[PDB]
RNA sequence: AGAACACUCGUGUAGAGCAUAAGGACUAAAGAGUGCCUGAGUGUGAGCACUACUGCUUGCAUGAGGGGAAACCCGGGCCUAG
RNA sequence: AGUUACGGCCAUAUCUACUGAAAAACACCGGAUCCCGUCCGAUCUCCGAAGUUAAGCCAAUAAGAGCCAUGCGAGUAUUAAGGUGGGCGACUACUUGAGAAAGCGUGGUGCUGUAGUUU
């Protein structure tokens, strides 16, 4: 087969949303354990009385992982979801996402004062050369040859983890 | 009633042309100016320092003094039925070199040859004046190939 | 939404060519080149430094109406004449190229014998010798590259200064600067003569000899060792200052015009369309 | 977790913003962020708006001046009123 | 003859699909010890050559969209001067002069400056 032209992970995005006070600190400590990083707190775009959100108030924390560490977390999570995904979960862009309701399934000890949180996982796939669209000098749009398509993303998932993609 | 601020009535003037927005081109900055040249004012709305008053837009004058990034130009104006000279300060982004002397300078180059020979051989130059177009010329015609014209088109 | 209607295309204004290509910053260029109307006969020279995956380029350029004129040029790939075997995009190779560039200039102007070289022993700007002709003057053009402490663009710039050209600079940008203390110049000298890489080579042989072979294969092929670098670089600098490279020859590669493709005639284009209708019916 | 919560990928000539009328101006910015500073210095000339008051443009000299690697810029507020 | 570095005039150069490419370059590419900067060596900064023409850059193709030119529209629309011209008016004929636009047809699809490198 032709080298280059082979799929990889470029990014895994993790986010927890918990609008309020000390809850965000309690949450942040979790992300700081699952990955060796300090996560970025994010703030409310609008003011929404019903949801209990003032504008410019912190509401969530996220962290982005790349390289080897990404492989461990993804394997750890797809197990929790029992290797089962729906055709809804894949985009026209070569990316996919799922959710988890209970952080303790990723293995960490309980500590009853910390609490129970869920988490979103989102995964972005790639082929070499993407740098052409991100570098400062001579920045250009990539060729259709080097994108990742909806079918390819499913094929990669099936191959790599032996999972089942339901219609 | 109308008002009397410094940029009154300049909605049409002092606006960019279609598909020509943005800052000036390099040629604007690399042009060198000298005292005594004739120069022509056209304001660039994107530059906010060294703008002249809108009366002077599209007028041509003569350079009196040259500074780091601006020029002083002499103009004449009628006020209270008398002639007044005016000294206008302009930044180099709002001016272009005038073409108004072009033909005269060519004519001077021809005169400069003749006026030397006129000392050696003649006594006075022929001086090569322009003349307005004269009467219609004479013509000799072969008289085959005649074309007739008629009110054939009825124009309902 | 946008690109769905004709009016989008009809009303659109294109950026200048070198902006579409992301090669030039026009706001920076204009501040750098704009003429002073009172200093007639001033003819500012830019020192242009650019770094490619393969090589370092120094050019000395004067901006004239109609197009920029190149006075002189030097490239790290030419240092192969003086026996440089390795690291053509290294911090040392940046410095060496700036040094080379300066000498070629001062030879043309015949200032070469008046303004002598000086290998990296102070951080002052070049100063006009009394009773002789003034130093050649230039200003640095770094393009779209970022300014930060220890960027390779500034190495070439110090090369040129040490070579005899007058550039104004502040020492804030060199390794060995301190926020509120004197300049530690041994750190600067260290990098110029390649200590930074020797120290990496030495580390890897203790850590992982497999990774060492992967990281430094080209060096191994030349039998260079960490110990050899100072002698290598001292020789390289001296030779630049001492010798001169042979002139280039001109040749007509005209015959390679065979490879150029040519566009279809109208007559062909029409027949091709005609055939396409008939193939369809 | 809903019409409307946070995070992403692709398109995106301005359909946004620019405290305060209306017009003009602005796109690797003049918009949004981040760093440092108090030039919202000091003497003294020449001019533009129908030109007194007022507002602005610009010259030369100085500061144990600022910001920036530097070219450059700054004696209030992007320009036209307070 | 191309490319590459720095440019000039700023779409004949744009936008969308497809296809080609000797040499040398230009790139993608392999790491983070240091200098430097990130939630994140993705970007920026540094140190490298195991791979690859798939991408970009360059070039061709398309009764392509858009842009540029020219012919026609057309002596048409409008307009300066004039008369004891006409009309209740609204407005309009004539005499000596000046003179368009949209649409629609046909052709084009970057040109050049200084230096460097490659039969
Ligand atoms: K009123
Ligand atoms: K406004
Ligand atoms: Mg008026
Ligand atoms: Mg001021
Ligand atoms: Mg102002
Ligand atoms: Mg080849
Ligand atoms: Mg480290
Ligand atoms: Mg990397
Ligand atoms: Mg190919």
């Amino acid at each position: 087969e032709n080298p280059m032209n082979k799929i990889k992970i470029q990014k895994l995005c993790l986010n927890i949303c918990t609008g309020g006070g000390e809850i965000l600190n309690k949450a942040s400590k979790v992300l700081e354990q699952l990955t060796g990083q300090k996560p970025r707190l994010s703030k409310s775009r609008l003011t929404i009385r019903s949801f209990g959100i003032r504008r410019n108030e912190k509401i969530a924390c996220h962290v982005t992982v790349r390289g080897e560490k990404a492989m461990e977390i993804l394997e750890k999570g797809i197990k929790i979801k029992e290797y089962e995904l729906i055709d809804s979960n894949f985009s026209t862009q070569g990316s996919f996402g799922f959710g988890i309701k209970e952080h303790i399934d990723m293995g960490i000890k309980y500590e009853p004062d910390v609490g129970i949180f869920g988490m979103n996982f989102y995964v972005v796939l790639e082929k070499p050369g993407i740098r052409v669209s991100k570098r400062k000098r001579v920045k250009s749009r990539v060729g259709n040859k080097q994108r990742v398509t909806k079918d390819e993303a499913k094929n990669w998932f099936v191959k790599k983890y032996e999972g089942i993609v339901l219609g | 009633v109308s008002s009397h601020g410094y940029r009154r009535q300049t909605r049409n003037l002092f606006s960019q042309a279609f598909r020509k927005h943005g800052m000036p081109n390099t040629s604007t900055y690399l042009t060198q100016y000298a005292v005594g040249e004739y120069v022509d004012i056209k304001v660039n709305p994107a530059i906010h320092k060294g703008m002249p008053h809108k009366y002077y837009h599209g007028r041509t004058g003569i350079i009196k003094e040259v500074n780091r990034g601006s020029v002083i130009v002499l103009f004449n104006r009628i006020l209270a039925n008398k002639t007044v000279e005016r000294k206008v300060i302009v930044g180099i982004e709002h001016i272009r070199k005038s073409k108004c002397q072009d033909e005269y300078l060519k004519r001077l180059e021809i005169n400069k040859k003749i006026i030397e020979e006129a000392e050696k051989k003649g006594e006075v130059p022929v001086l090569f004046k322009r003349q307005p177009k004269g009467p219609k010329p004479a013509v000799e015609m072969l008289m085959n190939n005649i074309i007739e014209l008629s009110y054939d088109k009825v124009e309902s | 939404d946008n690109k769905s209607k004709k009016s989008y295309f009809q009303r659109f204004q294109t950026k200048k060519r070198r902006r579409r290509l992301c090669k030039t910053n026009y706001r920076r260029r204009t501040k750098l080149i704009k003429l002073d109307q009172k200093n007639v006969g001033e003819d500012k020279s830019r020192l242009v430094v650019r770094i490619t995956n393969s090589k370092v380029i120094c050019q000395v350029v004067k901006s004239h109406l109609g197009g920029d004129m190149v006075v002189a040029q030097a490239t790290s790939a030419e240092l192969k004449e003086f026996g440089l075997k390795v690291g053509f995009t290294n911090y040392s190779a940046a410095y060496a190229t700036g040094l080379l560039c300066a000498r070629k200039i001062l030879r043309m102007e015949k200032l070469d014998n008046i303004y002598k070289p000086k290998f990296c022993t102070d951080v002052d700007v070049v100063e006009d010798i009394e009773g002789e002709k003034n130093a050649y003057r230039c200003y640095l053009d770094i393009g779209l590259s970022r300014n930060s402490k220890g960027a390779k663009v500034f190495a070439a710039m110090k090369g040129a200064s040490d070579g005899g050209i007058k550039i104004p600079y502040s020492p804030k940008i060199f390794p060995g600067y301190n926020k509120d203390e004197e300049f530690d110049q041994q750190k600067l000298r260290d990098r110029i003569f390649g200590k930074e890489v020797a120290n990496y080579m030495q580390l890897l042989k203790k850590e992982d000899e497999t990774k060492f072979k992967k990281q430094f294969s080209e060096y191994i092929k030349q039998n260079i060792n960490a110990e050899d670098l100072e002698k290598m670089y001292e020789n390289l600098f001296n030779s630049i200052v001492t010798k001169e490279i042979s002139k280039k020859e001109k040749k007509d590669y005209s015959a390679l015009k065979k490879y150029k493709v040519m566009k279809l005639t109208k007559e062909e284009r029409d027949a091709r369309v005609q055939q396409k209708l008939v193939e369809n019916n």
